């Protein structure tokens, strides 16, 4: 199963996602990326059915697009998670349901503060200063609880985010491939290469 | 849901 | 209750029994008894006094003494019972409120006081 | 078949008018005389029973209409016209309001429906204007009682006492000059009933002259006991006896 | 004149100008002949050229293995109900394993043509139709007009100068129709018909359209080099 | 005013009638069909000199063995080219077979008379559909707005029509090569054109069963002209 | 059939105007004046009643003032009645964007919406356009404190200080004259009701015959307040500017 | 629903309301397009009737449909937005399904489409509105320019004018501009895209706009007193 | 003015010029009669020979509706048809729903209210034919007509068409001389004899005669064309009977 | 001047397609009256078989709509029976959903409610036709109401209908102004037919033959016509006196 993981300390927020595309007991591909980038300052990780997952964000990444080029301006994270939310709470009822759970990582340059929120396929909208999804939910969740700080710098973030990583693939039974790890501050989104 |  | 509001103002007539009796039935036969309302319907109107029952899946019937909800058998053993043609008003209300006391005492889903 | 006049009966002329509205607003002005006066205790609405033949039964023709328990309507103008939009006025009260809020709209709320209506008759394809000016008198807990005026292009204005039809300029003035705000809803029947007796030629009687108030709340009018909250509608039309009654001390 | 703007519009000698105009384009077009015997029944089509660099409009078009018409006005009308005329004549076989009887057939163009001419926003159909057939009793020939009338006749022509051809099948009536299991006899009376509504053009190879349907003859169409035996 | 649809008291519809002048007004097109192949050429006739002339597209690809010149309301022709090469695409996707050249123009004309009170007015162009299929050979169809569609040996639309039309009348033959063809189309272009033909103001266009339907470039259309000013000044 | 009977509503001049659009305009031209004046810390809306009487009860009266939300407000030029049902499509319009985002709509997207209206109804449908202009009064984070203007025909622009209805060439060279962008909202509220005092067809400008309200930051601490003038402050601020 | 046919044909061939369509866009603010070797130039008029205008709030002449494109137009507002947003959807619409931008010609393509359907569609007038089409290709540096008109006929501009005395304009354009050597740099590109603006406009002070589009979604508009440096620089050279 | 060029338009003096108009089309038409005999209904209509090329006996006018109603009508033959494809709806779904075949009154309201209709709106025009009809019911024999208004009455003897006036004097001679009544076979006889009468206005162009017939006693209730010897017997008195 | 053609306000603010449909109500030149018993509501009407070749019992103006309900239409026999048919429809309907006898009063109310539609809605025109609704209410007692095209009603004491409408309406009006009550107080429908008649003939000052009346009678819980015999034993009884 998929592990997205995400972290916001006090400049920024980190999204953890797992590499691996797996249907039963093939491995379809090791170097997945499950986010898309919806605007310059807001990221969104995505977890769940195979097709929903990808169709659901980039029908996302393309409304918020839209919206930027007919303002010339950006949505705040609230406002995108809003949205995305409402996008969720109306599919449950639909004939067929996407069946995606997502992370939305934003920096508010209004605010000039980074925001992280957990949305599930129900359309269960919370604020976090770390959410993830999926078993490996519960772990990261009482580990982050003993580490976690709200003053931590982007470094410090990333250190704990790799004890995540670590802990979770000893714990965890299936080989999720190591993860990307994307930071999300005022100067943009930007890739960890190494970790 | 409720239900004399 | 409504309808027949609207209905009365456009007919210049008070209402009648018989209209609140079509107008539930054919409602609640369109259902298939998925709107599940177990009716006692009763007035008086131009006609007369009427007193009807109405089930979910939109059958009706009449009667002089009728009972519904699952005190209805605690309720009609008292109306089986006490019963008789040509009633006076304090009699009526006596063996209606004695009906619903029976119900609540003796039925688990019938409870606390008695409106009449 | 089907309605293929899909296209707008009312249009701009070059000078800005919309013909059809006041082509309607005429046919307003022929029509028969009605007023409404508002006192501090209640609301008076009158008009002429204006009968087409004396072999005619006056009383089954209703021109004041109740529209819920404390709101009252008359008119002038085209009495078909009327008739639909009571109708039409009684149910949008229940489907956009009561079925809603379990509750009666209240006056100016329940007047901005029935203008929205007659708005569309003044836009939407295939339809001529309503040929009626309404005068809508009501009562609610918050505004309290309230008078209000409704023409064929759908807007409507709030009057202390206004009259509409054939006689309304004349009456207007003879308003004027006998409202205050210190009237009791007596005095306000009274000044009704003087302001009436100028527009009409023959007979002068309980009869020929169709009157409603919106008042106290009649509990004798509910038609059930029981129930505290429930006092009964404020809406009362007078009785052929009780307009004569108000005549002898005319 | 006041009265000519629309179909749905009745003069006042009770006359439908729209559906006159529609018979005027008729008369306009290249003429057809139709004749027929007791066992086969013959169409003569004169095609027309935009210039000599074009190819001659075809008139003839099949509708099954025992039905089809030559069309004069307008082609894409013609193509219209010949497209009709060949789905009643395809449910027919699908549905009741029965081939379409041509007075049907006839019935049916009718009140096709019927519908665009009582009802706002359509218009009547600009052609004539000469449809031919063979059915369970025998031979038949009809003539379509766009008001919706439909004969049945032992020969007929439509289009331009078609009154000359129509004159002659007149007088051959007793003669033509006896032409009995003899096809070549009956196309050649059918081609003597359309010659006497020629003027200075005569009939050349790719001039001429023949068509013949009979008691062990589908409906097939001559063009080309196939009608050099009747010229 | 009066319905779209309605009949003239000659039995001609109005509306038809008036978009064949529409079609007059329209920049020359001509196609004449050989043994060797059927040539396509249009005057593009650019409204200015800032107007970049090889974006003037009135030569268009239906499949690789139909091509289609416009002239009148080109504008119009844009959902006729669609439907055209949706036509014969999904006429391959269903019997695995190129489409004949007889039933693409068939399957355009059947859009014509779609209008009335369906789309609101007639086509304001006219199309020669310029085709190769292995049961006719090379085929030059003239679709009308009408409906109705005409083969042509060689066919001239748009304003020089008529004066186009009487020169291919004396020069075609059933021997013409596929090189006489094309210097044929620039000779009668040179002849109804208003400016001077030139490389960028006019375009040729073939079909073959062999190379299908290509759009000549300018320096190989600039050849054809150089060789026909060279063959005009021999005699 | 019907043809005969069509109007035509949505068809170019051939000098390439619409006519009903053209003709809407000329109807609002005869409408009460509404004024919008932008200042630094707020934006003022005035407004003339059409020949009131004596006898209407002007406390429960609403013709040209109109509240969108609770950053938003309008003034009416024009027929009431269309007004009413615009300013309800505008309201549900603002609420739908508050469910979606969980944030105020910014003040020019509810313009825009409302402008896309009036010019489907100039291109499509052959029904008569809304016989109405509008004057936007809005605040949101993005651009602070705006004033709009719509018409007939679809357009909206943005202003410092703008006229709709009658005598508005009168009015816009008068606010022309005594505008300056330092303007703070007491000195606008004078301005707008000097303007309206001067092109008034009526004898004397009276509290019984104006709307009024302010847009103001005038609100505790960092928010935004809407005053809708009831009769009596309207009477108090024509004293206080001298007026009356 | 309504399905009046308002474009039709009249005995001559003409369709008046496309033609009186056009009338609108001669009625239009002028706008003029001017690609150079490395860039294109959308100038624009601002007419100076209206005053106290609020500048950072009105809606601008040139939009933005994508990152890369940018559409101005002459003729009805109203009708522009209508095109313009059209446009922006389709953008994203083929950023979706062929995970590519637009190509000039194509956006081009499908607003020129747009404007032809309701040219004999029933129930509508044609759009009253001509544009002026810029920008450059996904990873090409080839400057493209394309003008629409209401009838739906759409081509490629080395430069082009349209709305109020555009006939003005194009003829200055027409003798100025050398298509052998465009301008070479953007300063260049603009200077002759301002110059050919003065001939119409009036004053050089608020009543011209100038949007520079670069290669790889470089867009960039001018402020009032970087226009005026040109301004100033054109008339001082006159003087002579 | 104007009143005349839509149809559904109330002139002045209150009319539907329309209308008016379309019962010229109908009185331009053949002839068409209906008799109504003991039993019975006979019905018979005016073919004008155009050429010598119509096949005698194959353009059949008289129509048959369910089993037991027959319908002739005078003006535009299309219009006509469209009726009577109509009516066979009509009687279709009333037998589908009843069981019983539908009565000759029900089924003339039928067509009346369904060619009223196409006088209420200006999207359609007015029929142009007057459809004589009837047969045998369980109430017995019922003869009607219907005209473009959607007017129609329960008749002895009707008549439509060019030749109406003469037709009609010819049936107020048979209603006068026989109160008692006329039975099947005769009226068969009178039909023919009223049609070749009423022929004097369309005297121009030779014709061809077609009868049809619904009795209890000589059909069995059922609608009927006369063919062969008691055709060519209706024929000899008709011809007798001019001379 | 296309507002003469379509319903749409004149600049008079008149509806002159209503007013042509009005004068469209005397095509048939043709006399109704209604009057009131006690127990009983009487609806007499002229019956005119100008052709011989008509079936005179098949010429009626008069329809049974409900078993209670009556209706007599004055104008064109097509838009008459449009109006029968839809008021048969429209009192079955009632019945169904209501679960009672659709009054005379509120079937009137609906059909004037449908009148008022075409004279606001274009592409319907209003029907040529006056319709007089007779019964005995279970709750009004003996009843009369009256449609026209303009979609107007009212209830009556007695009405009357046609060309020469105002010459039996003020024989109606100086019958009544004299007995004071408003109705005729008699315990037969007989005797109220006779009066009916009697009042007509006056009026119009014609004498009648049984085939030249069509008479409509109304009591509890049924309407039905009179046969030419039934009228002609009415006609014997009025000579006798
Ligand atoms: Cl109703």
């Amino acid at each position: 199963m998929d592990i997205i993981l995400g972290i916001r300390v006090q400049d920024s927020v980190i999204l953890a996602s797992s590499k691996a595309v797996t249907r039963g007991i093939s491995v379809l591909k090791d170097s997945d990326d499950k986010t898309r980038q919806l605007s310059p300052h807001t990221l969104m990780s995505f977890a769940g059915e195979a097709g929903d997952t990808v169709q659901f964000a980039e029908y996302i990444q393309a409304n918020i697009q839209l919206y930027s080029i007919r303002e010339d301006y950006e949505l705040s994270p609230q406002a995108v998670s809003s949205f995305v939310r409402q996008e969720l709470a109306k599919s449950i009822r639909s004939r067929r349901p996407y069946q995606v759970n997502v992370l939305i990582g934003g920096y508010d340059k209004k605010k000039n503060k980074p925001e992280l929120y957990q949305i599930d396929y129900l359309g269960t909208k919370v604020e976090l200063p770390y959410g993830a999804h999926g078993y490996s939910g519960f772990y990261t969740f009482s580990l982050l609880d003993h580490h976690y700080r709200p003053d931590m710098t982007t470094e410090e973030g990333l250190d704990l985010l790799k004890l995540c990583v670590q802990e979770l693939e000893k714990r965890m039974p299936m080989d999720f491939k190591g993860v990307i790890v994307k930071i999300v501050d005022k100067d943009g989104i930007r890739q960890v290469d190494d970790f | 849901x409720a239900y004399x | 209750g409504s309808n027949i509001e609207l209905h009365s103002l456009y007919t210049s007539r008070e209402p009648r029994v018989v209209s609140a009796l079509q107008m539930l039935k054919q409602h609640l036969f369109k259902y298939q008894g998925h709107i599940g309302a177990y009716l006692i319907v009763a007035g008086v109107d131009p006609t007369g006094s009427h007193l009807f029952s109405i089930h979910a899946h939109g059958s009706t019937d009449v009667g002089y003494y009728l009972s519904l909800g699952s005190g209805s058998l605690a309720a009609m053993a008292v109306l089986e019972s006490h019963w008789k043609q040509d009633l006076t008003k304090e009699e009526a209300i006596k063996l209606a409120s004695d009906a619903i006391q029976a119900g609540i005492w003796n039925d688990l889903g019938s409870g606390s006081n008695v409106d009449v | 078949m089907t309605d293929r006049y899909s296209f707008s009966l009312t249009t701009f002329s070059p000078s800005g008018k919309l013909g059809q509205i006041d082509y309607a607003l005429t046919a307003v002005k022929q029509g028969v005389t009605s007023l409404g006066i508002k006192a501090t205790n209640g609301v008076v609405i009158a008009t002429e029973k204006k009968s087409s033949s004396p072999l005619a039964m006056s009383e089954t023709l209703s021109k004041v209409s109740l529209l819920t328990p404390d709101i009252g309507a008359v008119y002038s103008g085209m009495g078909p016209d009327y008739r639909v939009l009571v109708d039409k006025s009684r149910k949008v009260a229940h489907t956009s309001y009561k079925r809603i809020y379990g509750e009666y709209p209240p006056t100016k709320l329940l007047v901005s429906e029935v203008a929205k209506i007659m708005q569309e008759a003044t836009q939407s394809g295939g339809v001529r204007p309503f040929g009626v000016s309404l005068l809508i008198a009501g009562h609610d807990e918050f505004n309290g009682f309230s008078l209000y005026q409704v023409d064929p292009s759908g807007s409507y204005f709030p009057w202390k006492a206004t009259a509409i039809g054939k006689g309304s300029v004349a009456a207007k003035t003879f308003l004027e000059k006998r409202w205050n705000d210190e009237l009791e809803l007596e005095d306000a029947i009274h000044i009704a009933l003087l302001t009436l007796k100028e527009s009409v030629e023959g007979e002068f009687n309980g009869d020929t002259i169709e009157l409603a108030i919106i008042g106290d709340e009649n509990p004798d009018l509910l038609g059930y006991t029981g129930i505290p909250t429930d006092k009964g509608p404020r809406f009362r039309k007078l009785t052929s006896q009780e307009i004569n009654d108000r005549l002898e001390a005319l | 004149n006041n009265y000519d703007g629309d179909t749905v519009t009745f003069s006042p000698t009770g006359r439908l100008f729209q559906v006159e105009y529609a018979l005027e384009a008729i008369k306009q077009g290249s003429v057809t002949v139709g004749l027929r015997s007791n066992t086969h029944a013959v169409l003569v089509a004169l095609k027309r050229n935009a210039d000599e660099l074009s190819s001659y409009q075809k008139k003839i078009i099949k509708c099954d293995e025992h039905m089809g018409l030559s069309l004069a006005g307008l082609a894409p009308d013609a193509r219209v109900l010949s497209n009709y005329l060949r789905q009643q004549c395809n449910y027919s076989s699908l549905v009741f394993n029965r081939k379409l009887a041509v007075e049907r057939a006839g019935h049916l163009l009718c009140d096709k043509a019927q519908k665009n001419t009582q009802s706002y926003g359509g218009r009547p159909y600009g052609v004539g139709l000469l449809i031919i057939g063979y059915d369970k009793s025998g031979a038949h020939l009809l003539e379509f007009q766009p008001s919706g009338n439909v004969t049945e006749l032992y020969g007929t022509a439509i289009g331009a100068r078609s009154q000359g051809a129509k004159t002659y099948l007149e007088r051959t009536l007793d003669t033509f129709i006896k032409i009995d299991g003899n096809p070549d006899e009956l196309i050649k009376a059918g081609v003597e018909a359309i010659s006497q509504s020629l003027r200075d053009e005569s009939l050349t190879v790719d001039n001429l359209s023949i068509a013949i349907v009979g008691k062990d003859t589908p409906f097939t169409i001559y063009d080309g080099e196939a009608v050099a035996k009747y010229i | 005013d009066r319905g779209v649809s309605t009949f003239s008291p000659e039995g001609r519809l109005f509306q038809v009638e008036y978009s064949l002048e529409a079609i007059k007004l329209g920049s020359t097109a001509i196609g004449i069909a050989t043994k060797e192949g059927v040539v396509l050429g249009v005057e593009k006739r650019a409204t200015s000199p800032l107007l970049e002339s090889d974006s003037i597209e009135k030569i268009v690809e239906i499949d690789r063995h139909i091509g289609c010149a416009m002239s009148g309301l080109t504008a119009d022709a844009r959902s006729m080219i669609e439907h055209a090469r949706t036509a014969a695409v999904t006429h391959n996707l269903y019997y695995d077979e190129d489409i004949n050249v007889e039933s693409l123009t068939q399957s355009v004309c059947d859009l014509a008379l779609r209008f009335g009170e369906l789309m609101s007015r007639p086509f304001g162009v006219a199309l020669l559909i310029a085709g190769h299929d292995a049961d006719d050979g090379y085929q030059l169809f003239h679709a009308e707005p009408s409906g109705t569609f005409y083969r042509y040996n060689a066919k001239a639309i748009g304003s020089g029509s008529e004066g186009a039309q009487a020169e291919l009348l004396n020069e075609w033959h059933s021997s013409l090569t596929l090189k006489e063809a094309e210097l044929l189309v620039l000779k009668i272009l040179k002849q109804v054109m208003e400016e001077k033909l030139d490389e960028n103001n006019a375009q040729l266009s073939c079909i073959t069963k062999q190379d299908g339907f290509k759009i000549y470039d300018n320096e190989k259309t600039a050849e054809l002209i150089k060789e026909l000013k060279e063959k005009e000044a021999a005699e | 059939g019907s043809r005969r009977y069509d109007s035509r509503t949505t068809i170019f001049s051939p000098e390439g105007r619409l006519y009903q659009v053209e003709y809407a305009l000329e109807s609002i031209s005869h409408a009460g004046t509404a004024i919008g004046i932008m200042a630094s810390d707020g934006i003022v809306l005035a407004a003339e009643r059409k020949v009131t009487s004596t006898l209407l009860e002007q406390d429960t009266s609403t013709e040209k003032l109109y509240k969108l939300n609770d950053k938003i407000a309008v003034a009416v030029a024009g027929l009431t009645a269309d007004a009413e049902i615009l300013i309800n499509t505008a309201r549900i319009h603002a609420q739908n964007y508050l469910k979606t985002y969980n944030e105020d709509i910014p003040v020019e997207i509810l313009v825009r919406r409302l402008s896309d209206i009036k010019q489907g109804y100039t291109q499509h449908g052959g029904l008569r356009p809304f016989g109405v202009s509008f004057i936007y009064a809005g605040y949101d984070d993005r651009y602070g404190y705006q004033l709009y203007t719509s018409n007939p025909s679809g357009n909206y622009t943005g202003w410092k200080a703008i006229s709709v209805g009658a005598n508005t060439s009168a009015a816009q060279t008068l606010l022309q004259m005594d505008y300056k962008d330092d303007m703070k909202v007491d000195d606008a509220i004078e301005l707008a009701l000097k303007t309206l005092s001067k092109t008034t067809d009526s004898s004397a400008l009276t509290y019984d015959r104006l709307e009024f309200a302010t847009i103001r930051k005038g609100a505790n601490d960092g928010e935004v307040y809407q005053k809708i003038f009831k009769p009596q402050e309207i009477k108090d601020i024509l004293v206080k500017t001298g007026i009356t | 629903g309504y399905d009046r046919a308002l474009s039709i044909f009249s005995p001559d061939g003409h369709i008046f309301q496309v033609e009186y369509a056009l009338e609108a866009v001669k009625r239009g603010t002028c706008a003029v397009g001017v690609k150079g070797k490395n860039c294109v130039v959308l100038g624009c008029e601002r007419r100076s009737t209206l005053k106290l205008q609020d500048t950072r709030i009105t809606p601008s002449k040139v939009s933005k449909i994508d990152s890369h494109v940018v559409l101005s137009f002459s003729g009805l507002n109203a009708d522009s937005r209508i095109l313009i947003e059209k446009a922006r959807v389709e953008a994203q619409s083929h950023r979706l399904t062929l995970e590519d931008p637009v190509t000039v010609e194509y956006l081009t393509r499908y607003v020129a489409g747009v404007q032809q359907r309701y040219t004999q569609s029933g129930g509508v007038r044609p759009f009253g509105v001509s544009t002026l089409i810029a920008g450059f290709d996904p990873r090409d540096d080839e400057p493209k320019l394309y003008q629409t008109e209401p009838s739906g006929i759409y081509s490629s501009w080395s430069a082009q004018t349209i709305g109020r005395n555009s006939k003005t304009v194009r003829e200055f354009l027409e003798k100025n501009y050398d298509r052998k050597e465009p301008p070479a740099t953007v300063e260049e590109c603009v200077k002759l895209t301002v110059r050919s603006l003065l001939e119409v406009v009036q004053t050089g002070a608020k009543n011209i706009e100038i949007t520079v589009v670069k290669p790889d979604s470089d867009i960039v508009a001018l402020s009032s007193e970087e226009i005026n440096q040109y301004v100033t620089q054109i008339e001082q050279e006159k003087q002579e | 003015t104007g009143y005349d060029l839509s149809n559904s338009v109330f002139s002045p003096d209150g009319r539907n010029f329309q209308v008016e108009y379309a019962v010229k089309a109908v009185e331009n038409g053949t002839t068409s009669i209906g008799i109504k005999c003991n039993d019975g209904v006979v019905f018979a209509v005016e073919k004008l020979i155009t050429s010598k090329l119509l096949v005698p006996q194959k353009n059949v006018k008289i129509q048959v509706v369910d089993r037991h109603i027959g319908c002739v009508y005078s003006g535009l033959i299309p219009d006509g048809r469209h009726l009577v494809n109509r009516g066979r709806e009509e009687a279709a779904s009333f037998k589908k729903l009843y069981k019983t075949p539908i009565p000759i009154p029900a089924f003339a309201d039928r067509l009346g209210q369904y060619v009223q209709a196409h006088t209420l709106y200006n999207s359609v025009r007015p029929f142009g034919v007057s459809t004589i009809f009837g047969g045998v019911d369980k109430n017995g024999a019922h003869l009607y007509m219907l005209e473009p208004s959607g007017s129609y009455w329960g008749y002895k003897g009707a008549a439509t068409g060019k030749g109406r006036q003469s037709a009609k004097a010819e049936l107020e001679k048979l209603v006068d001389h026989h109160p008692e009544g006329l039975s099947a076979r005769e009226a068969v006889k009178q039909a023919a004899k009223i049609i070749y009468l009423a022929h004097e206005d369309n005297k121009e162009k030779d014709f061809e005669l077609e009868i049809s017939w619904c009795s209890l006693s000589e059909t069995n209730g059922l609608h009927k064309f006369v063919k062969g010897d008691l055709l060519q017997e209706a024929i000899d008195f008709a011809q007798k009977e001019i001379n | 001047g296309y507002d003469r053609h379509i319903t749409i306000f004149s600049p008079e603010g008149r509806l002159y397609q209503v007013e042509y449909a009005f004068k469209a109500t005397n095509q048939t030149n043709i006399n109704s009256l209604a009057v009131r018993g006690k127990d009983c509501t009487v609806v007499i009407s002229q019956k005119k078989v100008p052709d011989k070749l008509l079936d005179p019992t098949t010429v009626s103006y008069i329809f049974c709509i409900s078993r209670t309900i009556g209706m007599v239409v004055n104008g064109p026999i097509p838009d008459a029976r449009n109006a029968a048919l839809r008021a048969k429809a429209e009192a079955a309907e009632f019945r169904y959903k209501y679960g009672y006898d659709m009054p005379c009063d509120v079937l009137a109310k609906r059909m004037a409610n449908l009148s008022q539609i075409y004279t606001q809605r274009a592409y319907m025109r209003p029907l040529g036709v006056i319709l007089t609704f007779v019964s005995v209410d279970e709750e009004l007692g003996p009843s009369i109401y009256k449609t026209d095209p303009a979609g107007y009603y009212v209830g009556y004491k007695a009405t009357a209908t046609g060309p020469k409408q105002q010459e039996i309406t003020t024989n109606l009006e100086n019958h009544f102004k004299k007995s004071k009550i408003d109705h005729i107080n008699e315990e037969s429908w007989e005797k109220v037919v006779e009066f009916a008649i009697t009042h007509m003939i006056d009026a119009l000052g014609t004498e009648f033959s049984k085939n030249d009346l069509e008479v409509g009678v109304a009591t509890k819980d049924k309407f039905f016509t009179l046969s030419a015999e039934n009228i002609e034993e009415r006609l014997v009884a009025i000579a006798e006196q």
